[PDB]
């Protein structure tokens, strides 16, 4: 576990933070937008629920 | 005016060639027959020498026997007069048995017995010449992907008239053997299914059909475009790179943001072009079998409103 | 076994489609890090690496063998434009042009570039010359079409440049590759079929014009062409339509 | 004053461009506007393909 | 090679490193502001 | 961020329009006069598809569609909301695809090789051309061309179709059809063929074109050349398309019928018209 | 940003100063779009209402 | 935390401040888009009900 | 402010012109086609 | 300075005073057209 | 640091020209947005 | 076996750096969590 | 088992783990998205059905 | 089976680990999802039914 630093030696960093960084962000907006489908969820329409706004 | 390397201007011609001998067997090679000048124009004017063996004639006399057996049911449903045959031979057909029969092989010859025996030759003549396919490369000490590439367009001919019409229990599923007869069955078997276009396999068959046309007009028109840099010889130009495949790459990365080489090109045709019949045999198997409306199941799927 | 899913709409025609999706994603890795091995890696506008290099990892090597004992060619491999090229940046940011320092046909520079490939000649099935002149080449013949031979041949300036003597021909594949052309000085030059207008009465070139068919890089056999000298005449003939047309 | 009627030319020459190739379109435009009328189209008049939108 | 691999020095980076925070610190600002005007203008909360 | 042999091909020339205000490299892409077009038009056309989305009220991308104004508006313009919005996309899709292929025109000059490139993408901008412009304008409004959804213009192709009846007998449709069959089965010959000769069996030397014009004579008797196989593949597309836009601009303007009676004036030739038997007798 | 003017040691003037005139006009000519499809804010039907014109 | 300036000693600054650029635009865009297709914070339409334009 | 003429020393002049020509005609264009598209502005009616 | 064109610094004054002056008296038919149209039939 | 080769002073002129034309384009859009919000105002 | 070039150092160094961007990015995440569980939790 | 470890001498490390990385994300995703599809254990669901959200 | 250690001689390694290693997961999903498929075996929609959760 502490020879966890070795990936490196073995993947290329550059190639790494663009496939992370791509990971992550497609990743959050996945999961942004499962919350967005579910009425229960959805915080924008939950305000529209709580504030009268239809 | 500028040539356009479209049609040769001059042509030349001497010895015939008669190929290379790797593993051949010559005697099966028959001779070099005649030169034709309009097909030098476009193209080589030499025609054959052709190699017919063992697989050769079994295809030959099979797919012999598929296509004289189509031709005197048309006779026969002409009642034998030569004008008659004339002016129906797009409308006469070949049936498959009545779905009463279910694949039971006992349908008279005139209802559905005549296209089991065409079927079977034509069963025969395909896969004989797919092993023929394979045989003709493995002599020259070639790779495969003729054999495999051909495996492609069999799978979608398999599942058309054998795999399929297995599997809904009846011939009567199968492609009736005849010009407008086997595309009304295609018109009709949409119909039957809801609107295939909605199959995402035909779809995507499509899509790799568009590609495959895509493709080649780019293909084409490069190497043509690069034909004055001797970009014609690709397999020369794998070798040792010229400025033909240079100017090539630069044109579509220049042009797209990526590229290809002169050889990996050719993987993207051969793979673009198998997935037009690979594709469309999982749909064609899928319709049916699993799904029966493709309009009510892409409403369940997105792809449109309920 | 219509309407059988395994979870919510899932069914075998899902798992099809799905399945696919993942089975593309891996084609396309393949279809691009197999080409990805000619022009990598990367440089700067240089020479040297540069600091991206793509999403897309090299490929790992294969080895060619070459049809005639002409050796094993290994992609991909180090790779070096091996030539002067005669370039000056005209600007110090890079994706900007590079200006000749000079003559640019000469140089090789620009549409008029050239590839140092291997200085032999190549290589049918049978080991020889794939490319030789007609009148050494047995049996061969003008089956069709005019020909051009004989005929004057003019520039894009519409002057005579000379007329032509021998048609280069491809021996396996049966076309026509050069024109043989002896200019006013004597001397023969190699102009490629795919540049040429082979009119009623002349061949018309639109490439260069009369003041520089003398320029055209010269052949060290008259009955025997390389791929390097292929490549210099090809590459200098075509580089006119931009240098040489003012 | 050369220069005044210099930056007017290179304008002019770059809208008289955009002007050709505009009104230029409007021709073929207007060539199957009247190929359109002359055939028998308008006492044949196909459905709608698609829902209005 | 991680000793660098754009060519840019330690101190460089430093140095190009302060003005990119600054610039996003700024840019982050100024949407902090903007979600606390629409906050107040109309709650998503 | 260079190819290693692109050094010696990025010279300053061969611009229509410029030469030195747009004749730069972002990237790899070649910024022309009219990659600046193509920009603004492709990436305008994008947002207003998806502006035209919140107007429709759904963002799953296989329900998004722009559909043409309807068949009350005639030729003219039309509302935003209605059809307003395709006419913008459609002029920018026009103005995108035109100027990709000027664009190509200026990398052809760059790198001195033949203009066969843009020539046959303008084959492909035509039949479009063909099918929102041309078409529409000829029949006389704007809703007979297709809208931009993913689902929704196969529901254009399907509904124009059975117009006309089972559209597989439109002769300039079976000459079209035929054509992109065979282009598919040369391109899967061609790609297989090169990768045979380039990737032998096994630590085999690599083959020649001796031996790719050898495997088709022994296979079919024939062999159409290295040069041949790649006119043919130009030609069958360019050919496919024209017999594609040809089956179009004569449907709904000349053709109104179903297609199927068509083929009557075949087996209702003087000469044999009235011989009993067969199908139609 | 107090040193800001430092970008222009990274970018050069002539693909910048390109690039942002395709944006300006980009968001510009979005905008006035926006407006248009919208009945609220299309300036070209509120003066037709207004003035009674249909 | 301290150190992380070191990215730049791994990625190219005009490739990231690019991307970085073509990103924070596009995000805006998606979530500016995102808040017209709900009616709830349609701001175009709050007003158009709130001062009596329809 | 005042230095806006050294635009001239980055841009080609006899370019810039000539581009400038385009974007002010196809301008021109789109706005007399959304001026004629709506009923009141209409002045070919 | 810069030089990117290679026009002088006296040489770009020159041509942006000519520049300016035909684009501020292109404004002014323009904004003449514009008075017109709004005085027939005004927008706001 | 210098990927481009002008000098600071002249980065400095450079970005002197660039922030005066920024700061007048959005002085014009400020007044067209105030005008635009005393005829129909959108909060 | 080492396919990129580091030396053994340089493997620690950027690991260094990472693992502190990764704690910040998850210690964020953690306290945005927390925010939304409270606020409507999802058990 | 004592001697499993020579299975890096037979495939490539960097290969693997890419194979084995992209396979994980996959599997975990199916099976999170076969549970929302499950109304008995889409756990947004049984949330919103527990606190009367809906 | 004293002599089955011979297989090897015959067939790549690589080759045969990754052919078996596609093999038994596609055998193990197909296997699981027919289970799903059955009404009978599908393990989430007994549980529901066995603790009311419908
Ligand atoms: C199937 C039976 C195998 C046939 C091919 C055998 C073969 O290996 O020949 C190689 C063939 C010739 O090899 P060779 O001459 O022996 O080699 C000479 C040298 O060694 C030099 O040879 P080479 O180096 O040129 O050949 C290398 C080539 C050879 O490799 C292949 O042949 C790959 C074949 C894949 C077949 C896929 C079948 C359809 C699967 C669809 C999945 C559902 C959708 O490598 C590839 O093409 C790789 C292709 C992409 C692989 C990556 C895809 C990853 C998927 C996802 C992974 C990550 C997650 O080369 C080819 O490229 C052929 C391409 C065309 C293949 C067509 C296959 C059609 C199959 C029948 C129709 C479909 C049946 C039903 C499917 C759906 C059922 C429901
Ligand atoms: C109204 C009808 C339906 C429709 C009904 C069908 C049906 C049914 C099918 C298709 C299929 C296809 N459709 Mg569809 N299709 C429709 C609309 C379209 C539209 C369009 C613009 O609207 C297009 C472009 C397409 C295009 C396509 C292709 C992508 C696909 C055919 C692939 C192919 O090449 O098979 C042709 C190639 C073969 C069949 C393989 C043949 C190879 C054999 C082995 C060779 C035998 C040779 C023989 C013996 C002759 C020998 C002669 C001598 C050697 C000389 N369809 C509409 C919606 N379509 C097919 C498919 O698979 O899609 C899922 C299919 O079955
Ligand atoms: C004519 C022979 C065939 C052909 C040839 C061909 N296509 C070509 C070329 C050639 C020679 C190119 O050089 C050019 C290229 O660069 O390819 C990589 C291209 C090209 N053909 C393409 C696609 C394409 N070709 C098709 C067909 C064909 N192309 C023919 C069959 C199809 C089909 C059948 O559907 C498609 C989708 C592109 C990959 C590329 C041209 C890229 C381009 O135009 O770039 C600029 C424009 C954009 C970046 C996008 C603009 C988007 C719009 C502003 C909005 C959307 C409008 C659209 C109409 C919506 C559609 C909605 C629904 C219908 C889905
Ligand atoms: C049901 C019918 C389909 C099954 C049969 C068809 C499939 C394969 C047929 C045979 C093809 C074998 C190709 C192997 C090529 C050599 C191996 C290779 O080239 O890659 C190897 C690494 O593979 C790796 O880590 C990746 C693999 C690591 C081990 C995991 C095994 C793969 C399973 C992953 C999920 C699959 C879905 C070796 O790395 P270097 O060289
Ligand atoms: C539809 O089907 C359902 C879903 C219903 C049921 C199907 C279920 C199936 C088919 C399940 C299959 C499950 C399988 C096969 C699961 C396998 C899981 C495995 C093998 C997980 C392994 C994980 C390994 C991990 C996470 C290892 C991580 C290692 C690191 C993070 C350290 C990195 C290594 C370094 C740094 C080595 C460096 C050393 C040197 C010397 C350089
Ligand atoms: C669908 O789901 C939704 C969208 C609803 C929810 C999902 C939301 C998601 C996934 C949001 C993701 C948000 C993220 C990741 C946002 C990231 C924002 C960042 C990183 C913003 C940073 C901005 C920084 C800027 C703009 C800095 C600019 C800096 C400058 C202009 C300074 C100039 C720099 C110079 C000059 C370098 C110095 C040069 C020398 C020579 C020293
Ligand atoms: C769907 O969502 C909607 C569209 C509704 C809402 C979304 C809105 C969004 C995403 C808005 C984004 C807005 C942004 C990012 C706006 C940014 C605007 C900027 C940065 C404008 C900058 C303008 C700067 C200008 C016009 C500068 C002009 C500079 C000059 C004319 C100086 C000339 C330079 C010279 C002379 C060079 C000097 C050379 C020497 C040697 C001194
Ligand atoms: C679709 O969205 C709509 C259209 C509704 C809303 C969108 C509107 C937008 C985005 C509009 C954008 C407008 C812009 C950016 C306009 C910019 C216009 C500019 C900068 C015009 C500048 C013109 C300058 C000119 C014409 C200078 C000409 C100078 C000369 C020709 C020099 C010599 C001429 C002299 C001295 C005049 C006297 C000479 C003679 C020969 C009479
Ligand atoms: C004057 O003319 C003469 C008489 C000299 C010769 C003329 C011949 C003529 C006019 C021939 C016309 C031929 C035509 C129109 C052929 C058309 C063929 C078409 C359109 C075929 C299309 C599809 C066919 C398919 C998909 C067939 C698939 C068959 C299989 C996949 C295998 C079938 C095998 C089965 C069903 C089982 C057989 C097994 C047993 C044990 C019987
Ligand atoms: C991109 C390649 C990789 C894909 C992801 C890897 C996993 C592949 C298998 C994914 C299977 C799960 O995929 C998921 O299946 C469920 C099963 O109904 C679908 O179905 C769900 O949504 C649809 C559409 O709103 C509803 O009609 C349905 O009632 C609901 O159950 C989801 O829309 C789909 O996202
Ligand atoms: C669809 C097809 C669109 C039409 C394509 C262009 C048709 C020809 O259209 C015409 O072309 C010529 C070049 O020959 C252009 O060129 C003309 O104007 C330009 C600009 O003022 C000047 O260089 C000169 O006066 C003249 O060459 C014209 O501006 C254009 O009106
Ligand atoms: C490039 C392919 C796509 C091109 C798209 C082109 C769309 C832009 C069209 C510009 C020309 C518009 O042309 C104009 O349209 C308007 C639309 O109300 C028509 O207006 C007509 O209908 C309106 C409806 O209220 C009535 O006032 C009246 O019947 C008439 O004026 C005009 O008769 C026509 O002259
Ligand atoms: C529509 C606009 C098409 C391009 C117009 C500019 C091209 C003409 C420029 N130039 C210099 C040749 O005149
Ligand atoms: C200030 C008034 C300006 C008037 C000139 C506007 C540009 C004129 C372009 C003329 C183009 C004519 N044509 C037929 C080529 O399109
Ligand atoms: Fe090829």
């Amino acid at each position: 576990m502490s020879k966890f630093y070795k990936i490196w030696m073995i993947f290329d960093p550059r190639r790494v933070f663009v496939a992370q960084g791509v990971f992550l962000f497609l990743l959050a907006v996945m999961i942004h937008l499962i919350l967005l489908s579910t009425p229960s969820y959805n915080w924008l329409e939950i305000s529209a629920a709580k504030y009268n706004r239809v | 005016a500028e040539y356009q390397n479209i049609f040769t201007q001059v042509q030349v011609r001497g010895p015939a060639d008669l190929g290379m001998t790797e593993d051949v067997n010559l005697a099966n090679r028959s001779g070099v027959g005649p030169f034709s000048t309009l097909l030098g124009w476009f193209g080589n004017a030499q025609l054959g020498p052709i190699y017919l063996g063992s697989l050769g004639v079994l295809s030959l006399f099979s797919g012999l026997m598929w296509f004289f057996t189509i031709g005197i049911w048309f006779w026969y449903q002409a009642g034998w007069n030569p004008a008659v045959f004339l002016r129906d031979l797009f409308f006469f057909s070949l049936e498959p048995p009545a779905p009463e029969y279910g694949l039971s092989f006992a349908a008279p010859l005139k209802e559905g017995g005549l296209w089991l025996i065409a079927s079977f030759f034509m069963f025969v003549a395909v896969w004989s010449w797919w092993g023929r396919t394979y045989l003709r490369a493995q002599a020259l000490g070639m790779g495969k992907h003729t054999a495999w590439a051909f495996l492609s367009a069999i799978w979608l001919w398999m599942v058309l008239g054998f795999i399929r019409p297995i599997l809904m229990g009846s011939w009567s599923e199968a492609v009736p053997y005849g010009i407008f007869s086997h595309l009304d069955w295609t018109n009709n078997f949409s119909l039957v299914h809801g609107n295939l276009f909605y199959n995402p396999f035909h779809g995507l068959s499509i899509a790799f059909l568009y590609g495959s046309a895509l493709l080649f007009a780019m293909h084409g028109a490069t190497i043509l475009a690069v034909s004055r840099f001797g970009g014609e010889r690709e397999l020369e130009q794998i070798a040792d790179r010229g400025t033909a495949a240079e100017r090539a790459a630069l044109f579509w990365r220049w042009t797209m943001g990526f590229n290809a080489t002169m050889e990996g090109i050719h993987r993207w045709a051969i793979w673009m072009a198998v997935l037009v019949t690979l594709t469309g045999g999982i749909g064609i198997l899928l319709s049916g079998t699993v799904v029966d409306n493709w309009y009510v199941w892409g409403q369940n799927h997105g792809m449109a409103p309920l | 076994m219509v309407g059988v899913t395994a979870f919510g709409n899932f069914d075998l025609a899902s798992l099809a489609i799905y399945s696919f999706w993942i089975f593309l994603a891996g084609l396309i890795y393949y279809l691009q890090t197999e080409n990805m091995r000619e022009g990598y890696p990367l440089e700067n506008e240089d020479g040297t690496p540069a600091a991206n290099q793509g999403p897309f990892p090299l490929p790992k090597p294969k080895t060619f063998i070459l049809p005639h004992g002409r050796g094993t060619l290994t992609v991909p491999g180090p790779e070096s434009e091996d030539r002067p090229i005669a370039l000056a940046r005209t600007a110090v940011s890079e994706g900007f042009p590079h200006a000749p320092t000079g003559d640019p046909m000469k140089d090789g520079v620009g549409p008029a570039s050239w590839v140092a490939r291997r200085d032999l000649p190549e290589l049918d099935g049978h080991g020889h010359n794939k490319i030789k002149p007609m009148k050494a080449a047995a049996g061969f013949y003008v089956s069709a079409g005019k020909n051009p031979i004989g005929l004057p041949v003019r520039g894009c300036d519409l002057e005579i440049a000379g007329k032509v003597v021998d048609i280069w021909v491809d021996i396996p594949e049966q076309m026509a590759r050069f024109l043989e052309v002896e200019l006013k000085d004597g001397s023969t030059r190699l102009l490629p079929m795919q540049m040429v207008k082979v009119q009623s009465n002349r061949v018309h070139v639109n490439a260069l014009s009369s003041d520089l068919f003398a320029g055209i890089p010269t052949i060290k056999s008259p009955t025997e062409v390389t791929l390097l000298e292929e490549d210099k005449i090809c590459g200098y003939v075509a580089g006119g339509l931009m240098y040489a047309a003012p | 004053t050369n220069l005044r009627l210099w930056v007017a030319f290179q304008m002019m020459k770059g809208a008289g461009w955009a002007g050709g190739v505009f009104f230029g379109t409007l021709l073929l435009i207007g060539f199957f506007r009247v190929v359109g009328r002359m055939l028998p189209i308008d006492e044949n008049p196909a459905p709608a393909p698609n829902i209005t939108g | 090679s991680d000793l660098g691999y754009t060519g840019l020095t330690d101190e460089q980076a430093q140095e190009l490193h302060s003005v990119y925070m600054s610039g996003l610190w700024l840019f982050s600002a100024v949407a902090i502001v903007a979600h606390l005007a629409v906050y107040i203008w109309r709650p998503w909360f | 961020a260079l190819l290693s042999f692109e050094r010696k091909y990025r010279v300053p020339g061969g611009t229509l329009v410029g030469g030195n205000l747009f004749d730069f490299w972002v990237g790899p892409f070649y910024v022309g006069f009219f990659g600046v077009a193509t920009f603004f038009f492709a990436a305008l056309g994008i947002i207003l598809i998806a502006w035209s989305a919140v107007l429709q009220g759904t963002w799953n991308p296989q329900l998004i569609s722009v559909y043409p104004p309807a068949l009350e508006y005639g030729l003219g313009g039309a509302p935003l909301a209605k059809g307003g919005l395709w006419q913008i996309i459609t002029i920018c899709a026009t103005g995108a695809f035109v100027s990709w292929a000027l664009r190509e025109v200026e990398i052809c000059r760059k790198l001195g090789i033949g203009y066969h490139i843009p020539f046959a993408f303008a084959f492909a901008i035509l039949a479009y051309l063909t099918l929102v412009l041309f078409r529409p304008v000829m029949m006389g409004a704007w809703g007979y061309a297709f809208p931009y959804g993913i689902w929704t213009h196969l529901d254009w192709v399907s509904n124009t179709g059975y117009t006309y009846g089972n559209f597989h007998y439109n002769p300039a449709h079976m000459i079209a059809i035929t054509f992109f069959f065979t282009n598919a089965l040369a391109l899967a010959l061609h790609g297989a063929l090169v990768l045979s000769a380039a990737n032998p069996e096994k630590g085999k030397e690599m083959r020649t074109p001796d031996h790719e014009d050898t495997f088709f004579r022994d296979l079919v008797g024939y062999s159409i050349g290295t040069l041949g196989i790649h006119r043919l593949g130009l030609l069958l597309s360019l050919s496919a398309v024209f017999f594609s836009a040809l089956c179009m601009i004569i449907t709904g303007t000349i053709w109104f019928d179903q297609w199927v009676d068509w083929w009557q004036w075949w087996v209702k030739l003087p000469w044999w018209a009235n011989i009993p038997g067969g199908i139609n007798g």
